[PDB]
DNA sequence: CTTGACAAAAGTGTTAAATTGTGCTATACTGGGAGCCGTCACGGATGC
DNA sequence: GCATCCGTGAGTAGAGAAGCACAATTTAACACTTTTGTCAAG
């Protein structure tokens, strides 16, 4: 089972609503380079690879961490889709 | 090695030859070996003499003999050069000018008749085949009960299929009696007068049952006259044709009279004979002499019926699935049916061409065209559902193949129409029907398997043989008898105990009409011959078949089709006796013809000294390619200077060790689970079977391509292929073929080809790619052959055919073709099937090394480990009695014959265990070895499971255990014991066809479909998995739309999605948002050319445009 | 289940003693079983509760492991501070399910200590893991019964002989009671007190009633004499079998209907350890045809009927 | 590991004037057992020249140096009259079993890898009795039976086992 | 089965048509002829008599 | 970077063979041919 | 009301047999400039 599942299923009313929030905070990460995380430095997702430990690449893993921590905020109308997109762009340069 | 026989029953005649159903059908049917004035009329003689003399109406051409020449290849030559194994067909006919009064006669060549090779299958195109007999209602007259209305029944007359209509008698509600032809009901009063009956003669015949006769005297056309009854009936059978006299009268001796186009058959008349007590002069309804109707068969019909209805003692209904009722279509018939059709179609050329174009100088020769005779006979032997491809994986399954019978084909059924009833085990299969062999699923009762004791007969009914039993003592007398005759007689049991001949139990178990009974030993009058004529010879092959369920047997049967020929191929340990007949029934192996003294042995060929002198060659099959892939090689078995007797074995065919039938290994079984790689069904192995190369198949992968004509130049089958370096090259001869001895692996070339290039400017960045590094575009392009993803192995045949080759009847616009042979020897792996005898079937799901396996205290291991669990559910409980009698046969160094039913039982086997056990145990004793302590520990807890007995020694303890077929087994890994005794023994396992090799296949681009766009399926064509609709409703339940949604759009038909996907992959970017599928769009259109204005609009009910302006006029 | 059923013995059953050291003299004796039930004053016990009184599962654990007592034996163990009576294959699936949830006491209370192991009882345990403990937590449990449930069936000692299929020697005095009561049929029928249909019917019930008992006689033999045979633990335990198919196994095969539906007067007298004979096979071949046809066109009938019901309620 | 036979290019082929196919005498030669008497010895090619009527067995190799053959009576192939039988079989020294797919030793171009079992041991089977000494009667007396194909005797096998686990107990020496 | 059974049970048959233009023995679903009526009903007009 | 002029490449206008389309055969000839069959239940209409 | 014919539907995968004459249109072989493309010259 996907690490504390049971808790990310217990933050939102409808199971959906949360595979919605994790694929789009994903693609928000893939989008911006995994700049815009809000994982410390020690928190973030790891593999294990010959060369040594690195990143994880995948999104889906860093959305579903990201959301127990509670840094995250998710609903419905909170800001308006042109500005969420230009204004991450600007803080976060890709 | 020596073999001990069980059994009490001693069988008085031999199996009968196993593939005389397909050999001596066809025999009869051709009757190539009789000189012609001695013909029989049967077969393609019989077709001639239907179809002949044709008259014009003062011109005919008849017929006087036929004859078959020499095939014109051979069939090895024939397989190699993808022909067909026949021989020309020459008919000598003769030209009669009634008018002039002169005869000229010549020999017409009518073309060719594919020939029965001598194990009983054809070579049609290069491919060997076999023809299944069909099973249908026989012809004759039936009486059913109508189910409508009790109290009623209706009369069915059946010709032979497409050789006449069905016709119905039924009593109406009225009273009068009505004839149906063609779904047209009409009273047979009418057609009754055209035969010439009166009221008188009814009444005299018909009278003397009731009211019957009453309402078969409407006097409103009795004194009407036959010749306008004639044309009255003929305007109720066809309204609305001018009734003319002439017309009138050929329409109906067309239909109830006409030889030529009604025919109740040999089996049919037969019957009609036998219900009616009739006896017809030929095989129609009725006989058309002397310009009038004489009846023939409706008078004995409505007799019967209204004597039925009446409820007469001698009648009875008549059950259509009883097998008296079912007839079998062989080979013969099959083939000659479609002769008959062919020379039809013949004779109405030859009467279309004989009546224009220089009537006074004509000739047999210019009048017969013999194309509609070899197109029947071509469309029957290559696109009929009866002539299938040849099963061979092993001899086996072509001996199983060719004993085949179904119900379905051309004339016979549809699933659809297929119920309970044909499908089921009608009570008369015994003895001529495998009542548990059968395909389950969709297939089950309607593809059955003939029994090993049965034979068709002429007619086409399948009769078993039973031994003559009068005044108690059972005789000699084998009497092979219909399932209606015998319903006559009181036929004991096989397993009836005798003392000597006379039956020494006073209660005898019989059958009556299908019933067990009981009676004494003077009412016998019949015995069955023995327990294997009820079963068929896979069936027969299943070792302490009693004990297993028949849903579990009707597997363990079908599977041994399956398995395929291994290079240390073993017969079992347990054995039923019918191993060395399969082998030699199915010419696989090589026998001496008589007694003689082998000269030259080697691996291609034997050569016999006999001892009348001849000198006798043998050439071996070795390495060839079966239908199925699997490689059949002859091993000789004989060394030079060795005497041979008459029928001594020479070589070992395929699947066959020592002349007996070698489906498998036998290989040391512990039945016991194993950390769940038991688990439903999966089977964990050793790997010392492939230490020594146990299960390992040879199998031979066929490659082949062409060079052909093209508009832009010729296909080049050639070394130099453009832009591939000398590595790609490096197995490629000058020819441009791989070297034979080559190892392929997937993506090398197997043969090079270079294309012509169509042409077309090649796209602008392309240009300025070619500008820059100064390289000039070549002509030609790669179209080379190479080894698909997931195959390959030793390059061992290549096959170069090439246009002008002597019969090599290429196909125009091919220059030549290259087949290429790739031979890998399988090894036994993780997901390949392993299957016994009594239906437990599992896949390899790990492989063990030698020190994990258990082994017994002396230290052997075991080979394979099965999971108890899939016995208690399968209830198939010979498996358990092979491994006991295996286990014993492993210490005592025998095997062991028992037939089914009547075999080793259980005090046989445990005191064959006695003896295992002193060899098993008295070894350790003398070597100076006394009882372990872990088998003390072991014994301990046995007497807790009540398995031994208290108070005995260890030895003896142990020896109770083994009487069981458990032994003390330790585990590799810990080298403790298991904690309570396992069985142990010998199984014969076989290793099945499919394999997952041949299975695994994967997909992320490839080809795609023409018009719907999707991915093909197929792992041939490298296409994709079928996403079918309950797979979606899987996503919908889930609620995964967006997975859901690739499926349909991004992954399957969406052209600009799949593009854009593939491209946003491979840059390291997620797939863009999905377009509308491409399949839409073709219903779209489809629908509109259905004159359907189907359009797309959005939230305010505009048009909305998904063709992106393509399909839009300016 | 093999490791928590508990191994019941009969050599001293139903003995009483006076004190606990007695009881224990006479098991070293041999008189008394270590698992028989005794009597020591007025209380049931057993010699393995009195003898071996572990204080912690740990300890009884390493008394498995140096062979003095087995899994299945009744014993004394203090767990959870509680002075519990059970085997130590008990103990250790406890100690199973705490260690798979990382939860010594909420796995106390989702389990059934005092019983063995089976289908129920361990979808029992599944589904409330799943409620107090959630998916991941379950999942974990899952495959900790997975791996010691295939780790202790391979060790088990888990066969099937021919002798397993233990044929109880009631069905030799039903199936002569059964022939007696037959002929009795058959004499009423020559003497005109029933009819045709009546002698028929009259048959039927007599092998319906005589099948029933051999079941029931078939599962006695395995309760009271071979608690541990293969065959009945399978099918008690729930991996494999019923008793249907058991029956057929050590009892009788039983009746057999023709194609017609009717059924036929003479059952199938034999099992399939015994071996059924060659006419005995044919007749068991029509139902086991119609079965096969049954089973074809019952998926397609099936299958549509799943297909409407997805169209009419797919909105 | 590796078959060489004159004429012959794969191992789905037979020799003319020989009774047995590639296959079988491959097979054949799975059971050979050579006994290297040189410790530093890891690979010997095995000359056969033979010509028929003959029956051929493991003696009818080409004597070499430092090389022994266990079993010089076992059958590697029947030649009839006219009948010629030139190989070039390569013996190696490894451990465990090694399929012809994973090693792939072809000494030239025609040469057939040949499944590879390394392994001289052939089983082996330990055995527990009841001893005693003293007063105490729990006592183990082990005896193990080693059975071996005759290139290493089972005392060195016996030997060498020792030592291999004598090794990986030392690997338990310094952690981590 | 509650949930198929429901769509079994959706439509309904109209027995008197009233003031709207349906027709008698026009089958249409339950909630149409439901929204239908309370529009007849919010302005006075009859509405649709129907059953199950 | 302009000559410039120059040959290859390409376009183009005829003319031929080749391919393709069309008309026409005058004793008299005047209504076809193949199928034809072992399912079962279910609406729905169409009349009685 | 009822009886009858027609229409509908009946699991999923994978593997698998006229010439001939003549005109009319098209193709292909030529020639022809005419045109780009190119290597000397400044
Ligand atoms: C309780 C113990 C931790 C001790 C401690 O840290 N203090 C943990 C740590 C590692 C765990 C085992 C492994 O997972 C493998 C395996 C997984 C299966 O699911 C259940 C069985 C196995 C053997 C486990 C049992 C148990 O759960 C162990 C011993
Ligand atoms: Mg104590
Ligand atoms: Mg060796």
């Amino acid at each position: 089972a996907e690490p504390g599942i049971d808790k990310l299923f217990g933050m939102v009313d409808s199971k959906y609503r949360l595979t919605v929030v994790v694929a789009k905070r994903a693609q928000q990460l893939l989008r911006h380079g995994f700049k815009n995380t809000v994982l410390e430095p020690e928190e973030r997702p790891k593999m294990q690879t010959l060369e040594g430990l690195f990143d994880d690449p995948n999104a889906v893993t860093w959305a579903m961490k990201e959301l127990l921590t509670g840094r995250l905020v998710f609903g419905e109308n909170l800001v308006p889709e042109d500005r969420l997109q230009k204004e991450m762009e600007r803080l976060y340069p890709v | 090695m020596e073999i001990k026989r069980f059994g009490r029953i001693r069988e008085v005649i031999p199996l009968p030859p196993l593939t005389e159903i397909q050999v001596e059908s066809y025999r009869r049917a051709l009757q190539a070996d009789v000189p012609p004035e001695k013909r029989e009329n049967v077969g393609i003689q019989a077709a001639f003499r239907e179809t002949f003399p044709i008259e014009e109406e003062g011109l005919v051409l008849d017929f006087l003999e036929y004859r078959l020449g020499e095939p014109p290849f051979p069939q090895d030559e024939c397989r190699e050069k993808d022909l067909t194994y026949q021989a020309p067909l020459y008919a000598r006919l003769q030209l009669i000018h009634k008018d002039t009064g002169l005869i000229k006669e010549d020999e017409v060549f009518l073309g060719h008749i594919p020939l029965m090779t001598e194990d009983g299958s054809f070579i049609i195109n290069g491919a060997d085949r076999v023809i299944v007999s069909q099973i249908h209602r026989s012809p004759g007259v039936y009486f059913t009960p109508d189910p409508a209305r009790p109290g009623r029944y209706i009369a069915s007359i059946i010709p032979l299929p497409k050789r006449g209509p069905w016709i119905d008698l039924e009593v109406e509600p009225n009273g009068v009696v009505s004839m149906k032809v063609n779904k047209r009901k009409f009273p047979l009063v009418l057609l009754l007068r055209v035969l010439g009956y009166d009221q008188e003669t009814l009444a005299r015949e018909l009278g003397a049952y009731g009211e019957l006769v009453q309402g078969l005297m409407d006097e409103s056309v009795f004194a009407m006259r036959p010749e306008e009854a004639l044309i009255r009936l003929f305007t109720l059978l066809r309204p609305g044709d001018p009734p003319k006299r002439d017309k009138a009268v050929a329409y109906v001796y067309g239909l109830i009279a006409d030889p030529r186009r009604y025919d109740l058959g040999e089996a049919g008349r037969y019957k009609a004979e036998e219900k009616l007590g009739i006896r017809l002069s030929g095989r129609t309804l009725a006989r058309f002499e002397d310009g009038e109707f004489k009846d023939e068969v409706f008078l004995p019909t409505l007799r019967y019926l209204f004597a039925l209805t009446a409820g007469v003692p001698g009648h009875e209904v008549d059950d259509i699935d009883h097998l008296g009722n079912r007839r079998i279509r062989t080979v013969g018939e099959l083939m000659t049916d479609q002769f008959r059709v062919g020379l039809a179609r013949l004779a109405r050329g030859v009467r279309e061409r004989m009546l224009m174009g220089s009537e006074d100088s004509l000739t047999p020769a210019k009048l017969v065209n013999s194309r509609p005779l070899e197109a029947a006979i071509r469309e029957f032997f290559s696109r009929s559902q009866l002539s299938q491809f040849k099963d061979e994986t092993n001899p086996l399954s072509s001996l199983r193949h060719k004993r085949r019978i179904s119900a379905l084909g051309p004339g016979g059924l549809t699933r659809e129409r297929a119920g309970f009833d044909v499908r089921d085990v009608h009570r008369t299969h015994y003895g001529r029907i495998c009542p548990v062999e059968t395909p389950e699923g969709a297939n089950i009762g309607l593809i059955t398997s003939l029994a090993a004791y049965a034979r068709v007969d002429e007619l086409g009914f399948i009769r078993t043989p039973y031994r003559r039993v009068v005044g108690g003592v059972v005789t000699d007398e084998v009497v092979y008898m219909t399932a209606t005759e015998e319903d006559r007689y009181t036929i004991a049991q096989a397993n009836t105990p005798l003392e000597g001949n006379r039956i020494a139990a006073e209660r005898v178990v019989a059958r009556r009409k299908g019933e067990p009974v009981i009676v004494s030993p003077e009412e016998v009058e019949f015995m069955d011959v023995s327990p294997k004529q009820v079963f068929s010879v896979n069936t027969n092959l299943i070792p302490f078949l009693e004990h297993d369920d028949a849903n579990r047997a009707l597997m363990g049967s079908n599977m041994q089709t399956q398995a395929v020929p291994l290079i240390r191929a073993q017969a079992p340990v347990v054995m039923t006796g019918l191993e060395e007949r399969v082998v030699r029934d199915s010419l696989a192996a090589l026998y001496a013809e008589e007694d003689g003294e082998v000269a030259k042995v080697d691996g291609n060929r034997i050569v016999v000294r006999y001892e009348d002198g001849r000198l006798v060659e043998y050439p071996l099959r070795r390495f060839y390619r079966s239908n199925q892939g699997t490689a059949l090689d002859q091993r000789p078995r004989v060394v030079v200077g060795q005497r041979v007797r008459k029928g001594d074995l020479l070589a070992d065919g395929p699947a066959s060790e020592n002349g007996f039938l070698a489906l498998g290994q036998n290989v040391l079984v512990a039945i016991m689970p194993f950390d769940g790689y038991n688990f439903e069904d999966a089977i964990v192995i050793s790997e010392e079977l492939l230490k020594r190369d146990f299960y390992t198949s040879i199998h031979i992968e066929r490659y082949e391509i062409e060079a052909r004509d093209t508009k832009l130049g010729p296909e080049r089958i050639t070394r130099d292929i453009p832009h591939l370096s000398e590595a790609a090259l490096r197995d490629l001869d000058e020819e441009g073929v791989v070297r034979i001895g080559a190892e392929v692996k997937p993506g090398d070339i197997l043969v090079g080809r270079t294309s012509f290039k169509g042409e077309s400017e090649p796209t602008p960045e392309e240009r300025l790619l070619r500008s820059i590094f100064g390289e000039k575009a070549r002509d030609v392009k790669d179209t080379s052959l190479r080894v698909p993803p997931g195959e390959g192995g030793i390059v061992v045949r290549t096959v170069r055919l090439r246009r002008g080759d002597p019969g090599v009847e290429l196909k125009p616009g091919v220059r030549e073709v290259v087949r290429v042979y790739v031979a890998q020897k399988r090894k036994l792996q993780v997901g390949d099937k392993l299957a016994n005898r009594h239906g437990n079937k599992g896949v390899v799901a790990k492989i063990l090394p030698v020190e994990d396996m258990p082994h017994l205290p002396d230290g052997t291991p075991v080979d394979v480990i099965l999971n108890p669990l899939g016995v208690p559910s399968r209830m198939n409980l010979g498996q358990i009695l092979e491994t006991h009698l295996g286990l014993a046969g492993y210490f005592l160094g025998q095997r062991y014959i028992s037939p089914i039913f009547d075999g080793a039982k259980e005090p046989e086997i445990k005191e064959l265990l006695a003896q295992a056990f002193e060899v098993y145990f008295g070894k350790r004793k003398g070597e100076g070895f006394g009882v372990d302590k872990r088998e003390v520990e072991v014994l301990r807890r046995a007497e807790k499971l009540g398995l031994v007995t208290p108070g005995k020694t260890p030895e003896e303890q142990l020896k109770e255990l083994f009487l069981q077929g458990k032994v003390v087994l330790y585990d590799g890994r810990t080298g403790e014991p298991i904690e309570g005794p396992i069985v142990v023994g010998q199984m014969f396992i076989m290793k099945l066809y499919h394999m997952v090799e041949d299975k695994m296949h994967a997909r992320s681009t490839g080809p795609y479909s023409l018009i719907t766009q999707q991915p093909l399926g197929g792992k041939a064509q490298f296409g994709g998995q079928r996403f079918g609709e309950m797979e979606v409703w899987a996503l919908e339940a889930y609620g995964a739309a967006h997975t859901l949604q690739e499926m349909l759009t991004l992954k399957s038909d969406d052209i600009e999605g799949r593009n854009a996907a593939y491209e946003a992959i491979i840059k390291g970017e997620d797939v863009p948002e999905p377009s509308v599928p491409e399949s839409f769009r073709v219903l779209v259109k489809e629908l509109q050319a259905l004159a359907l204005d189907v359009q797309t609009l959005d939230e305010k009910d505009n048009p909305v445009d998904i063709f992106e302006g393509l399909a839009s006029k300016r | 289940y093999y490791i928590t059923q508990v191994r019941k013995e009969k050599k001293g059953a139903g003995l009483e003693f006076a004190t606990p050291e007695e009881a224990l003299a006479a098991h070293e004796r041999g008189e008394v079983a270590l698992n028989a039930p005794i009597k020591v004053a007025g209380r049931e016990t057993s010699v393995g509760r009195l003898k071996y009184v572990f204080a912690n599962p740990d300890e009884a654990l390493l008394a498995v492991a140096h062979g003095i007592v087995d899994l299945q034996d009744v014993v004394t163990v203090r767990y959870m501070g509680k002075r519990l009576e059970t085997s130590p294959g008990r103990i250790l699936f406890a100690r199973i399910v705490a260690e798979a949830v990382e939860d010594e006491k909420v796995a106390w209370e989702l389990i059934q200590l005092d019983v063995p192991q089976e289908k129920n009882s361990l979808k029992d345990l599944v589904y409330q893991a799943f409620l107090r403990l959630g998916m991941e937590k379950t999942a974990r449990l899952l495959d900790a019964l997975k791996y010691y449930g295939f780790t202790f069936s391979t060790t088990s000692g888990i066969t099937i002989g021919i002798d397993d299929a233990v044929i109880p020697e009631e069905k030799k005095q039903y199936l002569e009671e059964a022939d007696r009561k037959l002929l009795q049929i058959e004499q009423a029928y020559e003497m005109g007190f029933l009819t045709d249909r009546e002698r028929y019917d009259q048959i039927l019930q007599l092998w319906t009633e005589t099948t029933e008992k051999v079941t029931q006689a078939v599962f006695k033999n395995f309760e009271e004499n071979y608690p541990f045979n293969p065959l009945y633990v399978m099918a008690q335990s729930g991996a494999r079998g019923n008793p249907q198919q058991i029956r057929q196994l050590c009892g009788l095969r039983g009746l057999m209907q023709k194609p017609s539906g009717e059924t036929f007067e003479v059952p199938v007298r034999s099992s399939f350890r015994e071996g059924l004979t060659v006419l005995e096979y044919f007749i068991s071949s029509h139902g086991a045809r119609k079965g096969g046809a049954d089973t074809a066109l019952r998926t397609a009938d099936s299958g549509y009927l799943t297909r409407k019901l997805v169209d009419v309620t797919h909105e | 590991t590796s078959v060489y036979i004159e004429d012959v290019l794969h191992e789905f082929s037979t020799i003319p004037g020989v009774k047995e196919d590639v296959v079988e005498i491959i097979l054949n030669l799975k059971e050979l057992v050579v006994r290297f008497l040189n410790p530093s010895l890891q690979t010997v090619t095995l000359l056969l020249k033979a010509e028929g009527p003959k029956e051929v067995k493991a003696r009818d190799f080409l004597p070499v140096a430092d090389v022994e053959i266990m079993n010089p009576d076992l059958h590697i192939a029947t030649l009839e009259e006219g009948g010629r039988l030139n190989m070039e079989v390569r013996v190696d020294r490894g451990v465990g079993y090694v399929p012809a797919e994973k090693h792939g030793i072809k000494d030239r171009i025609n040469a057939i890898p040949v499944d590879a079992v390394f392994s001289p041991v052939r089983r082996v089977a330990f055995q527990v009795e009841d001893t005693r000494l003293g007063q105490r009667t729990d006592l183990d007396k082990l005896t193990l039976r080693i059975w071996t194909d005759g290139s290493v005797t089972p005392l060195e096998a016996l030997n060498q086992a020792v030592e291999i686990l004598r090794e990986h107990l030392t690997y338990f020496s310094n952690p981590q | 089965i509650e949930i198929v059974v429901r769509q079994m049970m959706k439509y309904v048959e109209v027995t008197d048509p009233g003031d709207s233009r349906l027709l008698e023995g026009q089958v249409l679903e339950k909630w149409d002829v439901e929204a239908l009526n309370e529009r007849l009903i919010a302005e006075g007009k009859t509405p649709v008599a129907w059953k199950p």
